[PDB]
């Protein structure tokens, strides 16, 4: 999981890495804002 | 080459094996498939593009992908793969624009059209301004 | 030097044309690579022993990304000169006299466009570069085997990176080619750059060749044999691409380059560092968690060193392409789309025009210099002038005043810088200077502008 | 201990390559370049060489940055000792400043 | 030393490639005294420099 | 294990000593290069710049 | 009209602070001289 901390210290915001596509971009650079571009990813989905 | 089930690359990477039922079977890691995306921040939209893979092949191979991906390759939807010079596409229409300046290139002089606030795969082509004989 | 008045000058009496071959390299290869692949292959345990490193991969592929984009704006740049560079239609094998056959794209009645001249393919078939499977390579390496020659591109798959296909097919290669090629011929007298004349590519070369040193008489009477040598000169290059040229050499020196980069990221992960395997799946087969840990960690550790070293090294090389790149740009506005009058900077000689063609990972120039192959000792004055109450003396424009002969009653007259040619000394290659005290003085024979009628 | 650098050649084990060409050829280079100043200075090519001498080439350059032919006449012994002057000045211009 | 693979002759091979360039480099600078015109000077004064 | 430290301490020092050199040589080539546009339009003619 | 101007320098009138006298000057040396065809060209 990719979780955002605000300023009183609270989780705001959070991703599931696996969920989809962009979502795997966010948690490989680890970025909720990401720019406008091309970007190559990882995969973050386990199976059995 | 040999008597031998297991064959190896010059770099010692296991690539393929020779079973007991009699098949060949060509062996790669549980993630191979390379994967980008492409994200336009205007209109919060993504899509997915394989690098030098054959869709059909996509279709088989799903357990690397992401769920929703799984999902979109089951249901086989409308804007489903499309077949482009630098692999297969997911979430593209194709389109005869033809444009002069990209942000979102592909390569192979290949340029992607965000939707307004799915995409659509355009070509980069110049014009001269002016031909004197 | 003589100890007469005047001055001894060598000056050419015959010539020939030149050619100096320059590549300049404008792009890298550019690769990404999956770091938690690349470093873990998938296994949790290797991934939770990464997290006391940092944000590695993170930090790996953002710098990758940057790398990346930073050479598709440098080489959009030096592709958007074809939106605003006039051109004017080059006629098919001749131009005159001149033979621009091999330089030319073939044009085909039926079937599919060319992208590449005769001089481009006669280069391109002597350097082996292997086909990066853009389209179709992951099925390609599982239905071709494994092969010495391709182990390189089917790497890809098995250790964790990818090639991406630059940023412009060859067709748009071939029309930037095209375009230079059509922008050579034009004015020569204008002090500016925004006006396009349409003139002939035979009337430019001899414009050129007239603000060197040559006069028009002996362009006149030379002008089959000047059409002769440049036609030799440029049918002589096609046999040009030997191991002796240097300049050929270095297009192999970048391709081994980009080979050696991915064959150095690819051979590490077969090194076992000091640990009992280089396989994480061994390590877990033979040994407990207490002591997994440790050769685990050694792994890791090998591995980051790797990763770091490529990627230091892939942006040292982005920056060099960029710089090159550059380089690439001031020489095509110097050479290419002008004449220069520098020395050294467009190949030796005196500079006439060049030519640029694509080459793998950037661009091949010839430069077409005049070359003298023999001289004359020639006697010359530097000014001379009558004798008279207020003297009037002259001196010569782009040229000598010279006596006729090749070793008070002198007869003078005037030649070109670039060959020897008298001709009598008139208004049109003369101008009225100051009086100086090593001007010849003339007492009885005087040019028409000596003449105080 | 200002040779343990050289001397640890053979014991460390690398080697200092010569270079390429003895001091011979680079003074032939210094002294080909040192005959090759003076020349024309009105023609528009290079395929030509006057052997015009020094004094009179460093005489035409100063008359193409603007200054006539009679101040050159007039101050011919001035400019000289002043050329001189300040060629003379630089053999002692190897300091640490 | 053979865990770490090849090392020793990539490095041989990089200073060897570096050691060539820089032969290359100079060689390229002094070939203009092949092809340089040049003139006899006089010895101590050229006129009066 | 002390072998092994020992080994790749002095693998470290060989691929940063390798990597300076190939920069040195790198800085040394343009500069090369430099000079011979500066011996060409300072030395051999006079320079309007 | 016929108007001149200078080549290679500049009309100065000699003096170092209707009827006034024009000559020409060097760009990089102070000497007034006549003014002739030698030293200037016939302009717009
Ligand atoms: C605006 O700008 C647009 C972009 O610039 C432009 O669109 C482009 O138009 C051009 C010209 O019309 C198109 O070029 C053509 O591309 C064809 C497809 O290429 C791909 O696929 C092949 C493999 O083929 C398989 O797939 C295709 C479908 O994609 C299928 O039709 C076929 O049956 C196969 O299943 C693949 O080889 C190509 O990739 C290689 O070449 C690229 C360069 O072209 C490289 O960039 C890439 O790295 C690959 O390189 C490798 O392989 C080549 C070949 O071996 C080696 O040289 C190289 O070293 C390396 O190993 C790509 O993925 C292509 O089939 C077609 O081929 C013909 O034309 C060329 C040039 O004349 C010849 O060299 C070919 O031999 C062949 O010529 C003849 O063509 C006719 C008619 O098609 C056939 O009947 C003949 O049989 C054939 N002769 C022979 C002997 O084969 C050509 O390259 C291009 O794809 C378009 N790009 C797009 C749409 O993105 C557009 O026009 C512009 N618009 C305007 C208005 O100007
Ligand atoms: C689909 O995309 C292609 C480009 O990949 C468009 O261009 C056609 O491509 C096919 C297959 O290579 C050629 O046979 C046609 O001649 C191409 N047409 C033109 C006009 O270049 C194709 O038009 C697209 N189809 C659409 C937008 O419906
Ligand atoms: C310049 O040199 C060329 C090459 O030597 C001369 O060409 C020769 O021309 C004569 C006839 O005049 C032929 O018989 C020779 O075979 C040619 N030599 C070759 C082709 O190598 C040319 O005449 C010279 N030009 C001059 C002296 O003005
Ligand atoms: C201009 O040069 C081209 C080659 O660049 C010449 O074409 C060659 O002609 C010969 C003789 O007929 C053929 O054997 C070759 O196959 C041609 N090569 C090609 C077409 O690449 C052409 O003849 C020359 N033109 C003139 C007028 O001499
Ligand atoms: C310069 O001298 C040359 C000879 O050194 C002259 O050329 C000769 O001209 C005469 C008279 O027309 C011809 O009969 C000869 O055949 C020419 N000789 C050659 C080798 O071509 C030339 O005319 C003189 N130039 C002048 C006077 O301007
Ligand atoms: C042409 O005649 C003039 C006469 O004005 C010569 O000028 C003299 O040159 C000598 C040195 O050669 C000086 O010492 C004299 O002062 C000059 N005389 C004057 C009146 O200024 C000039 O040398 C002659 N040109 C030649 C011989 O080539
Ligand atoms: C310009 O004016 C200067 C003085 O400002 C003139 O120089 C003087 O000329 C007179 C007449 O020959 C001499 O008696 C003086 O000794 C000169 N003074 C100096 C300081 O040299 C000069 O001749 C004028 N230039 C012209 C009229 O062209
Ligand atoms: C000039 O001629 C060209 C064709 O050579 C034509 O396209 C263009 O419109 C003309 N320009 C004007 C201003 O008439
Ligand atoms: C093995 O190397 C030889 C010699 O370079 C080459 O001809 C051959 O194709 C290679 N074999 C394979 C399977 O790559
Ligand atoms: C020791 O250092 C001093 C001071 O630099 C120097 O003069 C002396 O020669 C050195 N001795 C040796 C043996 O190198």
């Amino acid at each position: 999981y990719l979780l955002n901390f605000d300023v009183e210290g609270y989780i705001t915001k959070a991703v599931d890495c696996g969920y989809d596509d962009l979502a795997q971009l966010q948690c490989s650079y680890q970025s909720f804002d990401v720019e406008t571009g091309v970007y190559s990813v990882s995969s973050f989905e386990a199976s059995p | 080459l040999r008597n031998q089930r297991f064959v190896y690359d010059t770099f010692d990477n296991l690539v393929g094996y020779h079973s007991y039922n009699g098949n060949y079977y060509c062996v790669r890691p549980c993630v191979s498939v390379p994967v980008s995306v492409i994200y336009d921040k205007v209109s919060n939209s993504h899509a997915t593009l394989f690098g030098s893979v054959a869709c059909s092949h996509v279709t088989t191979m799903m357990s690397q992908f992401s769920r929703m991906t799984k999902t979109n390759l089951l249901a086989r939807t409308t804007p489903g793969p499309l077949q482009t010079v630098v692999g297969c596409a997911m979430g593209f229409i194709n389109t005869s624009m033809v444009v002069d300046e990209c942000q979102l290139p592909l390569g192979q002089s290949l340029c992607a059209i965000p939707p307004n606030p799915v995409f659509q795969i355009a070509t980069l082509n110049f014009t001269s301004p002016l031909t004197l004989a | 030097p003589i100890n007469s008045t005047g001055f001894v000058v060598a000056v050419p009496t015959n010539f020939t044309f030149g050619v100096t071959q320059e590549y300049i390299e404008t792009t890298i290869q550019k690769i990404t690579v999956d770091c938690k692949q690349y470093v873990c292959n998938g296994f949790k345990k290797c991934e939770e022993l990464l997290t006391e490193y940092g944000q590695f991969c993170s930090k790996i592929n953002q710098a990758l990304h940057g790398a990346n984009l930073r050479q598709d704006e440098s080489i959009a740049n030096l592709f958007s000169s074809i939106k605003t560079q006039n051109t004017q239609p080059l006629q098919a094998g001749l131009n005159g006299d001149f033979n621009l056959t091999m330089l030319q794209i073939p044009q085909v009645t039926t079937g599919e466009r060319k992208y590449r001249s005769a001089i481009e393919d006669l280069l391109f078939n002597k350097v082996t570069i292997a086909d990066p499977g853009y389209m179709q390579g992951y099925d390609e390496c599982m239905q071709q085997g494994p092969q010495s020659a391709r182990d390189l591109i089917c790497a890809q798959y098995v250790a964790g990176y990818k090639v991406l296909p630059p940023l412009y097919d060859p067709y748009m290669e071939a029309a930037y080619t095209s375009s230079l090629l059509g922008s050579i011929a034009g004015a020569s007298w204008t002090a500016g750059l925004s006006s396009f004349a349409a003139i002939p590519f035979a009337q430019s070369i001899f414009y050129r060749l007239n603000g060197v040193g040559i006069t028009q008489q002996v362009l006149s009477e030379n002008q089959k044999i000047i059409a002769n040598k440049f036609n030799q000169a440029l049918g002589a290059m096609q046999t040009g691409f030997t191991t002796t040229n240097l300049a050929f050499n270095k297009v192999q020196d970048a391709v081994n380059a980009n080979a050696m980069a991915l064959s150095k990221l690819a051979a590490e992960l077969s090194n076992t560092f000091g640990a009992i395997s280089s396989s994480i799946s061994d390590i877990l087969a033979r040994l407990d968690p207490p002591e997994q840990e440790a050769q685990i960690d050694r792994l890791i550790n090998g591995r980051l060193t790797s990763l770091n070293a490529f990627v230091a090294q892939q942006l040292v090389r982005t920056e060099a392409a960029a710089r090159s790149a550059q380089l690439a740009q001031d020489k095509v506005n110097e050479c290419v789309k002008s004449q220069s009058k520098r020395n050294g900077f467009c190949g030796t000689g005196t500079h006439i025009v060049s030519f640029a063609i694509n080459a793998p990972n950037g661009l091949y120039f010839f430069h077409v210099g005049y070359q003298p192959t023999s001289h004359v000792n020639a006697t010359a004055a530097y000014g001379l002038c009558n004798t008279e109450n207020p003297p009037k003396c002259i001196a010569p424009i782009g040229g000598y005043f010279v006596l006729n002969q090749t070793t008070s009653e002198q007869q003078w007259y005037y030649t070109g810088s670039s060959f020897f040619h008298p001709e009598p000394i008139t208004e049109v290659n003369s101008k009225y200077v100051s009086m100086d005290v090593k001007f010849e003085n003339l007492t009885n024979k005087l040019p028409p502008p000596l003449l105080s009628n």
